[PDB]
RNA sequence: UAUUUAAAUAAUAUUUUAAAAUUUAUUGAAUAAAUAUAGUAAGAUUAUUUUAGUUGAAUUAAUAAAUAAAUAUUUAUUUUUCUUUGU
């Protein structure tokens, strides 16, 4: 709970900068935060270049 | 027949017929056109990540060394390995945090795993040595009864001078260092891959095969024997380890489809041979260790012929806590005399 | 006719039909064994040019090192000059002065 | 030349020499004389002196012949004659050592020109 | 390629998508567009199956069929033998002597 | 002795302390004049140890 | 049906 | 290269040298139960060009000094009779190594000198390395630039150096010690 | 890896006894063939009769061999359908064969 | 004779009996 | 009889360790994994048993 | 190689390019990418093996293919010198016997020791295996793994200064028949050696206490 | 007869070798700790296979659940032969390690004494570059190569040929390559 | 036997012989959107005959004599140019030649004449070789540094390490020759076969020609004062030669003598996956298309689309036990069930 | 007595048909056992398209003399020279 509450947001983790993620480990991981993550663009989203949601 | 052999190619017409068919036959478009399972690699096993689904942080890629996490989520629990992390002669020198599952489908939290145990870097002859002594092993060494001459009452119905035999027949003996590195080996083949998960618990409410099945389907567990097999390490959990097999799931896991559960232990029994000399006569069964590996053990074959490797957390600490004593010897002096400085 | 199948060797010119033998240039079976031996021979007289040198007890074939060896360890345990110990396996005489002598 | 005994075989094969039907070009050296005085039934000889051989091959008059063997490469397809095929085939060995050694020489050469100026250039921006 | 005409009208590739054999599928990802860019003419008749049939079929322009054999063989030998299959014309064949040097 | 002077001047500063007790033991073996040995043994320990 | 059967060699010493 | 019992045959030196001309220099050998440092061939090794740099013979040797100390304490580097002294590292540290070479459980080298067919008790040696990790083809190529004329294999485990005996492997354990492995 | 386990005793290799080999080499039984399917050195390989050689099968299709002989009655209970393997199931569809009709192959059934 | 060969069961008598 | 590791059998952690089992296969399917345990756990329950009876 | 764009070399090939196989996977392949090892016929076993044997050793002839010529065989009957025993001239009866028991007869009370060398000793507790500061024991030597049960036999040990000239330090041990090399340096080290020669029941005694 | 505990044995006693006030060096005991830790464990195992219990799940085999799965003339067989000596080895480390910490804290005492607290903190410590390799790789990036995979360590990072990858849906969600394939050589 | 070669003796076909295409630039990309990128910061000809004159003319050009050299280069850049089309392959790479001729003699004006004019032919060329334009390019900077324009001319430079890290692959040239090692079964004699190597400054000449290329670059930053441009040169050089080396890298397979098995080359040579294309198209990240219209296995969800049949019906699994007793169908009776109870949708 | 360098502790097997009558018993020359063993007579011994050496030598029963030669498998010595040379 109280992680939750401090982190709304994925971490640096969510980069695709060496590789592409995996939709089932996303799909799993949906519980965790409010914002959609299995939504993926067909472009290698990277954290500097575009600001995720 | 051969490759460089004239009866190669003298089948030289009706190998195909002329009119193709009319449901799945189709042209080449050009080099634009995505052709069903082309690839430029030689793949015999050409499953993608649909077809077998791999289930890790990030689609193994080679940039990175492995596609498990590399630093502690900070929205995420963490838990340090039980033992002490040492970095040996062929651990992958790198940090390795696997996210443990929960029966619902949920990741709870991330365990870091231990490099001589999940990072020693796979290598072909020790995996062969481990498939081959699998291989050789396994087979019914009293089936390979034969007839002789001398057994033939009154050639063809003379049997041969020489004939197989289950006592002549040899059951190879293979000691514990190797049997712990291929093993070790197969857990980080399998890391890489990507198609290693940490359950916390493996358990079912009834003791049922339908509660079983219940469970597979709700965390997507591909259990038919035409899908991907899965390979269980029960162990228990984190807080109560347990060398036996949970009792539910164990009645529960008896299912036609491809899934094992084996015993959470990598090492083995030393192989004893008290009939070396063939002393005694009477003794059925063939020469070598008459201490051979039990089938609940994890093996090479085995992991090769089941997609998925679901470990339980009470499994890792078991290994941790067999595997600190080796880890710990194999270390050079000059950095075993700082162990205990480090604690 | 000591070897019974002959080797068949890749026939690259159609003279090596015609030819018999396989290295044409080498010498004959006793020719060239009388050639080795008079090379070993030539060898032999090359090494012994010099006198025969005499060799201490540690530079000895081992079927005479440790009984040379063993024969003055006791005389070794007292440290004096002039203790020799006649014994009968060793270097033989050359019969002539030798520089190493 | 099989044909003849294991001596005559021998010192045509020292005139370099193997079937019937092949020519050499050999100098007018006195060992040369003796192994053709020794062959001569079997080898049919002509002779060119040097000015002969500077108009048979379209080479000036000022342009000696110790120069063209000098500047014409040593590594020639069987440039000498070893005592054994071992030690032909470990020439040959070496040589393709030397090549990857000149290779890998290359590189590490780069490498330490590399290191050494990253070092001036770091003591450099120290002071 | 008779009077700047190509002889060889199709080719007929069978193949499997999951089963194994990686060899033809190597062919048609690496050379296949490579070869159908230097022959957009013929006709390439893929043909996805169960348990495929390891051998390349040329029907020609005059209704004969050359098939060629690729069981476990490379893909550069699959090219070579596609490429000596759109190369003959398979119309006839004569021996090579004194007599059938001029037709 | 000419090829251990030579190996005692194309020495490494670091090295000559070995070369030199490489140089006084060849010449025990050898049997060399005693005066010999103890100049090259006053020599190592010369070029050894530095308060001699 | 039933004959004299082998059984196993013992090895030298 | 000098011919003691040429030299004493032509007159050249006193024939008191037939010891030496006889048998070699006495020498404590290096086993591996006792690093018997060679200067000369660490000289050699110095001299020979190489892209990586070896520490002094001063620091791979242990230290010799007084002895007078009433106990004896943990020191990484104390006075030892078999020389046995930690790893020092790189010479250079503003250096990258492309291979770590690891030792084993008693603090030897990986240096193991085999047989070819020891059925027939052959005396034909070969090097096998089986503790090189990291880039084995760098390793592969330095073990080149030291022994030119040998042949020398790689493969994911083992690094084999074909007609070298214990004569080499002293020679590659020097090498490995002065790079600081 | 003390003497390494023997990869001709793999269990996968089984050939005619030779006078050469290893003395735990198994190899075929005295009066019977290595190959099931090679009655006569040229009997052709059959289409879809399966022998499941060695382990237990996973799925055993009813035309399939397994310690038995090919029963008609048994391995065939209706000639007019065909058993395939869909999803680690036994389907059992109509059977087809193949007739080339305006150049292409259509799919007839086949006991019609 | 080798009778160290053989396994310690009886052979069936020639010729068997009806 | 003869000679056979007794203190030896009977030692390990589970059932099926310090057993000469050389009649298995390398697939088992799930009744062949069941009698494979019904197996083990009989071997060793006559095993005791009949020791037992015998003793008393 | 083509001299034109317009004109390029022809795609016909030769045997040795057409007769080619399909590409398996080897163990380099298999070390640089491990996501293609997915059967076990992809783990193969060390390249050093060839294979099983396929030919006949037949001596004087080589190794020849199965089926081959069978005439000039003789390792058959080989395996089924009379040129130097035509003079009756047996090696075992020409020379004699020194002994009724013969040299080096290992008779009980003979004594033979396994060596054990000093500079191994020193490296083992230079290394960290023994604690200098207690009694040096074979118990202690057995335990600490510096010497394998193999080469354990009765008489113990014999106490080997193989190339060791100086021990620093001084260092007390309790083995058999020392040399007395080894045992003037240990006294000048300052250690004391105790030369404990046990009898059979006694080393057992000593090595499981 | 005392051979395991370190000091001199009753051999040594009868021939009265002065070696009580030997020498007082430090010693950190790894390897006997390293033993003692695998001799505890033994000694747990043990215990556990001695303390085993009939736990039959298949109804052939349930006339056994109540008792031992050993037969208690073996039980105390193996009680008195194995399981009594294991506690006897363990306490054969446990003495030894205890002096040799007795000796240490002396050793410390005296390097204290002697030369000072940072001076002794220095001495008794056994910090090496390839220690910090073999317990922190990262700190150890920099000074040397030591990744099986030598090609994926940042110093040759540079190698790894990252490709131009894009995700298709139309496939089905599937990871490709964007940039073309390179033409094979065909013949000669 | 050995041989003296004193006949005429016919070459051995071997592998490394294979003829190689060039590298050719992608459709889309244009050299000159490269360097405005960069900026925002047939007639019968005797060909024969004129490529005897082209060759003695690179000869004169080689061994020093230029002035000769920039005539042959002209004679046979006029054949050139009255033979083949509008911006073609040979006409640049003649011109190119003529131009290096030119500044070899002296005329750099009419040398970067000839070297723009090069680069306004690589403009409308549609797919010209990585290894011309590299060249080309090299030309024009080395013109511009013997001109005076060393920063031009290192930009040059740094425009060909940019091209070929970008545009070019680096484990092509090593695809056939990197198992030639393994064809080796004979140890003692004949072993170099075991030991072939092949340098890479001969198979792609592209590689040689950024290796000078850079050496010049550096040598320009040594003159300069530039240590940041020298070190970042140097580091992309020995990056480029760690590639190949990479690319060229195998193990070691058999050592000792293999006697028979010939049959083992059509293994040993093959079309042998490159380290390169291997990391590019890994099966994990170049994931293969595998439709399930073609086959009959698919995931849990998508059950539906497998290969269609006719009247297919679910009998039950493949249970091989159910050909025995009641007592084993009782056994298996319920498992039909509970699968479909499994592979119930959702 | 011990002042000299290493090491992958693993054993089990080894053609086939035959070249001979003595053995151990039973029933009134036959019957049933013996892969028993013949310095061992003779034959048969399953797998193309291959990749490197010799084509008639050696021959000393027996005290301190450099060395037997062929055939075959592995394996090692790149030093000079006008060319050649399987040690
Ligand atoms: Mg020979």
């Amino acid at each position: 709970g109280e992680l939750q509450k401090k982190n709304p947001t994925p971490s640096e983790w969510y980069d695709e900068s060496k590789g592409p993620l995996n939709p089932n480990f996303l799909r799993s991981m949906r519980s965790h935060y409010e914002v959609d993550i299995a939504n993926l663009p067909d472009t290698p989203l990277i954290r500097g270049q575009r600001e995720f949601f | 027949s051969s490759i460089f052999s004239p009866r190669y190619d003298w089948r030289t017409s009706g190998v195909h017929d002329i009119a193709p068919r009319d449901e799945g036959d189709f042209l080449y478009q050009g080099p634009q056109h995505v052709l069903p399972g082309a690839h430029p690699l030689p793949l015999h096993h050409p499953h993608n990540t649909i077809t077998r689904p791999v289930i890790s942080p990030y689609i193994p890629s080679p940039q990175r060394s492995h596609p498990y996490f590399t630093a502690p989520l900070p929205e995420l629990p963490h838990f340090s390995t039980t033992k002490p992390i040492v970095y040996t002669y062929g651990t992958m020198k790198e940090r390795i945090i696997a996210p443990v599952f929960n029966l619902k489908n949920e990741v709870i939290y991330t365990r870091e795993l231990d490099p001589f145990i999940f990072g020693m870097y796979p290598e072909v002859e020790e995996l062969s040595k481990n498939l081959t002594y699998w291989m050789v092993r396994c087979q019914n060494f009293a089936s390979k009864w034969d007839y002789e001459t001398r057994e033939i009452w009154r050639y063809t119905w003379g049997g041969r001078t020489k004939p197989s035999k289950p006592w002549n027949m040899l059951m190879p003996t293979m000691d514990v260092k190797t049997w712990s590195k291929s093993n070790r080996m197969m857990l980080t083949l399998k890391m890489l891959q990507g198609r290693l998960q940490v359950v916390d618990r493996l358990t079912l409410e009834e003791p049922t095969q339908e509660c079983y099945l219940e469970l597979c389907r709700n965390m997507s567990w591909d259990v038919r024997h035409t899908g991907g097999g899965v390979l269980f390490m029960d162990g228990g959990s984190r807080i109560t380890p347990s060398s036996e097999f949970d009792r539910a799931f164990f009645f529960g896991s008896f299912f036609n489809g491809r899934n094992k559960i084996v015993r959470p232990t990598v090492l083995c029994d030393e192989q004893y041979d008290y009939n070396k000399t063939a002393a005694k006569q009477r003794m059925k069964g063939p020469k070598g260790a008459k201490n051979p590996i039990p089938i609940n053990r994890f093996n090479a074959y085995d992991a090769m012929k089941h997609d998925r490797l679901v470990i339980t957390e009470g499994a890792l600490m078991q290994l941790e806590d067999e595997l600190y004593e080796h880890k710990l010897q194999i270390l050079p002096p000059h950095i075993r005399n700082q162990l205990p400085e480090y604690g | 006719a000591f070897r019974r199948l002959v080797k068949r060797h890749k026939i690259t010119n159609n003279q090596m039909l015609l030819m018999r033998r396989r290295e044409p240039y080498k010498p004959t079976m006793k020719d060239r064994q009388e050639i080795a031996d008079r090379a070993k021979l030539e060898e032999f007289e090359r090494k012994n040019a010099d006198g025969l040198m005499f060799v201490p007890e540690k530079a000895l074939p081992p079927w005479q090192k440790s009984l040379a060896h063993n024969a003055k360890a006791l005389g070794s345990r007292i440290n004096f000059r002039g203790f020799r110990v006649r014994v009968a396996d060793g270097q033989d005489e050359p019969g002539f002065p030798t520089p190493f002598r | 030349p099989f044909k003849h005994s294991w001596e005559v075989n021998r010192m045509l094969r020292e005139l370099r020499l193997e079937f019937k039907g092949q020519t050499t070009i050999v100098p007018d050296i006195p060992q040369v004389r003796k192994r053709i005085w020794r062959v001569r039934h079997i080898v049919k000889v002509d002779v060119l002196d040097l000015d002969e051989a500077k108009a048979l091959i379209g080479v000036p008059e000022h342009i000696s012949f110790t120069d063209l063997a000098s500047q014409l490469p040593p590594s020639f397809g069987r440039v000498k004659a070893v005592p054994s095929p071992v030690i032909r085939s470990k020439m040959n060995f070496m040589k393709l050592r030397r090549m990857r050694l000149r290779d890998v020489l290359h590189r590490d050469a780069l490498e330490l020109r590399l290191l050494e100026l990253k070092r001036s250039a770091m003591k450099n921006x120290e002071q | 390629s008779r009077n700047g005409e190509l002889c060889l009208k199709k080719v007929i590739i069978s193949y499997c998508p999951s089963n194994g054999a990686p060899n033809t599928r190597q062919f048609l990802a690496t050379h296949l567009p490579h070869f159908h860019a230097k022959y957009p003419s013929v006709s390439i008749d893929l043909r996805p199956r169960l348990w495929p049939e390891m051998a390349i079929t040329g029907v020609y322009r005059d209704g004969s069929e050359r098939s060629y054999n690729t069981k476990n063989l490379s893909p550069m030998g699959i090219f070579l033998r596609l490429n000596n299959l759109v190369s003959t014309a398979n119309d006839y064949d004569q021996p090579f002597c004194a007599s059938h040097l001029h037709f | 002795h000419y090829d251990h002077f030579l190996k005692y001047l194309n020495a490494d500063p670091s090295t000559v302390p070995g070369i030199a007790q490489t140089w006084a033991t060849t010449a025990k073996h050898m049997r060399s004049p005693n005066w010999i040995v103890q100049l090259l043994r006053g020599l190592h320990k010369y070029h050894a140890d530095a308060e001699c | 049906r039933k004959a004299r059967r082998v059984q196993l060699q013992p090895t030298e010493y | 290269p000098t011919d003691v019992a040429a030299n004493i045959s032509a007159g050249a030196m006193p024939p008191e040298a037939n010891v030496a001309a006889a048998l070699p220099v006495p020498r404590i050998q290096y086993s591996k139960w006792n690093r018997a440092l060679r200067s000369d061939v660490y000289d050699e090794l110095l001299k020979l060009p190489l892209r990586y740099k070896l520490h002094d013979f001063a620091k791979l040797c242990p230290p010799q000094r007084c002895q007078e100390e009433p106990e004896a304490v943990g020191v990484v580097g104390r006075d030892s009779a078999v020389g046995y002294l930690p790893p020092l590292g790189p010479a250079d540290p503003l250096d990258t190594i492309p291979f770590f070479v690891h030792r084993s459980s008693n603090g030897v080298l990986p240096g193991k000198v085999f047989s070819m067919h020891p059925r027939n008790l052959m005396p034909a040696f070969y090097l096998r390395i089986q503790q090189v990790e990291g880039d084995m083809f760098r390793f592969e190529e330095e073990l080149l630039k030291i022994f030119p004329t040998k042949k020398i294999f790689v493969r994911s485990h083992s690094i084999y150096v074909y007609n070298v005996a214990l004569d080499g492997r002293m020679v590659l354990h020097h090498w490995l010690l002065g790079l600081g492995f | 890896m003390p003497r390494p386990a023997p990869r001709f005793a793999m269990g996968h290799m089984l050939p005619h006894r030779s006078n050469v080999g290893s003395q735990f080499l198994h190899t075929q039984r005295h009066g019977s063939r290595s190959t099931w399917y090679k009655k006569h050195y040229f009997s052709l390989r059959p289409f879809a009769i399966q022998r499941h050689h060695g382990t237990t099968p996973r799925i055993l299709l009813d035309r399939s061999l397994w310690k038995s002989l090919w029963i008609t009655k048994l391995q065939l209970p209706d000639i007019n359908r065909w058993e395939r393997v869909v999803n680690s199931r036994r389907v059992t569809e109509d059977r087809y064969a193949f007739v080339e009709e305006e150049g292409v192959m259509h799919k007839v059934n086949w006991g019609l | 004779w080798r009778t160290w060969e053989y396994q310690h069961t009886r052979p069936d008598p020639r010729p068997f009996p009806d | 009889g003869g000679f056979t590791m007794k203190y030896k059998k009977g030692t390990g952690l589970w059932d099926e360790d310090h057993v000469n089992d050389y009649k298995t296969n390398r697939y088992l399917s799930a009744r062949a994994t069941m009698r494979w345990y019904q197996e083990m756990e009989r071997h060793q329950t006559r095993n005791s048993l009949n020791a037992r009876r015998a003793t008393q | 190689k083509e001299f034109d764009e317009d004109h390029p070399l022809p795609v016909v090939g030769s045997r040795l390019n057409g007769r080619t196989t399909q590409h398996k996977w080897n163990h380099w392949d298999q070390y640089l990418n491990p996501q293609i090892t997915q059967s076990i016929k992809d783990l193969t076993p060390t390249p050093e093996y060839v294979g099983m044997r396929c030919g006949h050793n037949m001596i004087k002839m080589g190794w020849m293919k199965i089926g081959g010529s069978w005439k000039y065989s003789r390792g058959y009957n080989d395996r089924r010198g009379q040129w130097q025993e035509r003079k009756m001239t047996p090696r075992f009866m020409l020379a004699p016997r020194v002994s009724a028991g013969g040299p080096r007869n290992r008779y009980e009370g003979k004594l033979v020791f396994s060596p054990l060398r000093l500079s191994k000793l020193l490296w083992a507790i230079d290394t960290g295996r023994i604690n200098p500061n207690e009694v040096i024991t074979l118990y202690h030597l057995r335990q600490a793994n510096v010497v394998g049960e193999r080469e354990i036999v009765w008489p113990g040990f014999v106490l080997i200064s193989n190339g060791v000239r100086r021990v620093p330090y001084p260092i007390h041990i309790e083995l058999q028949n020392a040399s007395a090399e080894s045992i003037r340096l240990i006294e000048e080290a300052g250690g004391s050696f105790t030369c404990v020669y046990m009898t059979h029941e006694g080393l057992y005694q000593e090595l499981h206490p | 007869m005392s051979g395991a505990f370190g000091c001199g044995s009753y051999r040594s006693v009868v021939a009265g070798t002065q070696n009580v006030p030997r020498r007082m060096t430090f010693y950190p005991s790894a390897y006997e700790l390293i033993q003692l830790h695998k001799a505890h464990r033994e000694v747990i195992r043990h215990f556990y296979v001695r303390d085993k219990i009939f736990d039959n799940k298949f109804p052939g085999n349930a006339l056994a659940n109540g008792l031992f799965k050993f037969v208690p003339n073996r039980r105390e067989n193996y009680h008195m032969r194995e399981l009594m000596e294991s506690i006897r080895r363990r306490s054969i480390w446990m003495h030894r390690i205890k002096q040799q910490r007795e000796i240490n804290a002396k050793v410390v005492e005296n390097m204290e004494v002697k030369y000072g607290k940072k001076a002794a903190a220095s001495m008794l410590c056994f910090t090496t570059p390839d220690s910090n390799a073999y317990f922190a790789p990262h700190r150890y990036q920099d000074v040397a190569n030591s990744w099986p995979n030598y090609w994926q360590h940042p110093s040759v990072n540079h190698v790894v040929p990252k490709p131009r990858w894009r995700r298709h849906r139309e496939l089905g969600g599937i990871t490709r390559v964007e940039d073309p394939f390179a033409v094979q050589a065909s013949d000669y | 036997v050995t041989r003296l070669y004193t006949s005429y003796y016919t070459g051995v076909l071997y592998p490394n012989q294979l003829v190689q295409p060039k590298q050719r630039l992608p459709a889309d990309v244009s050299v000159s959107a490269i360097l405005q990128k960069r900026s925002e910061p047939r007639p019968y000809v005797p060909l024969g005959e004129v490529a005897k004159l082209e060759l003695q003319g690179d000869y004169y050009m080689e061994g020093g004599m230029f002035q000769e050299a920039l005539e042959h280069y002209g004679v046979v850049a006029k054949a050139y140019n009255y033979a083949y089309p509008e911006n073609h392959a040979q006409r640049i790479g003649i011109r190119i030649k003529l131009s290096a001729a030119f500044r070899q003699t002296g005329r750099l004006e009419s040398s970067l004449a000839n070297i723009e004019e090069v680069l306004r032919m690589l403009d409308a060329s549609t797919r010209p070789s990585l290894e011309l334009i590299c060249e080309a390019l090299l030309e024009l900077g080395i013109t511009r540094e013997a001109l005076g324009m060393k920063r031009e001319a290192t930009e040059a430079y740094e425009e060909a390490l940019e091209v070929v890290n970008s545009f070019h692959n680096w484990g092509e040239s090593h695809r056939m020759l990197r198992l030639l090692p393994r064809l080796g079964r004979r140890f003692n004699y004949n072993f170099e076969e075991k030991f072939v190597y092949f340098s890479p400054f001969d198979y792609d000449r592209t590689f040689a020609l950024v290796d000078q290329c850079l050496e010049r670059a550096e040598t320009i930053f040594n003159e300069i004062g530039d240590v940041e441009g020298a070190i970042r040169v140097l580091q992309q050089r020995k990056e480029m030669i760690d590639k190949k080396f990479f690319n060229m890298r195998d193990f070691a397979g058999r050592i000792h003598t293999m006697r028979g098995h010939w049959k083992r080359r059509a293994q040993h040579l093959t079309n042998a996956p490159t380290p390169d294309e291997l990391l590019r198209y890994s099966p994990t990240i170049h994931q293969v298309h595998r439709d399930f219209k073609y086959e009959l296995t698919a995931p849990i969800g998508r059950e539906k689309e497998v290969m269609p049949g006719v009247n297919r019906l679910v009998l039950d699994m493949g249970n091989p036990y159910r050909r025995r007793g009641r007592l084993s169908n009782k056994m298996l009776k319920d498992a039909d069930h509970k699968f479909a109870n499994y592979v119930r949708q959702k």
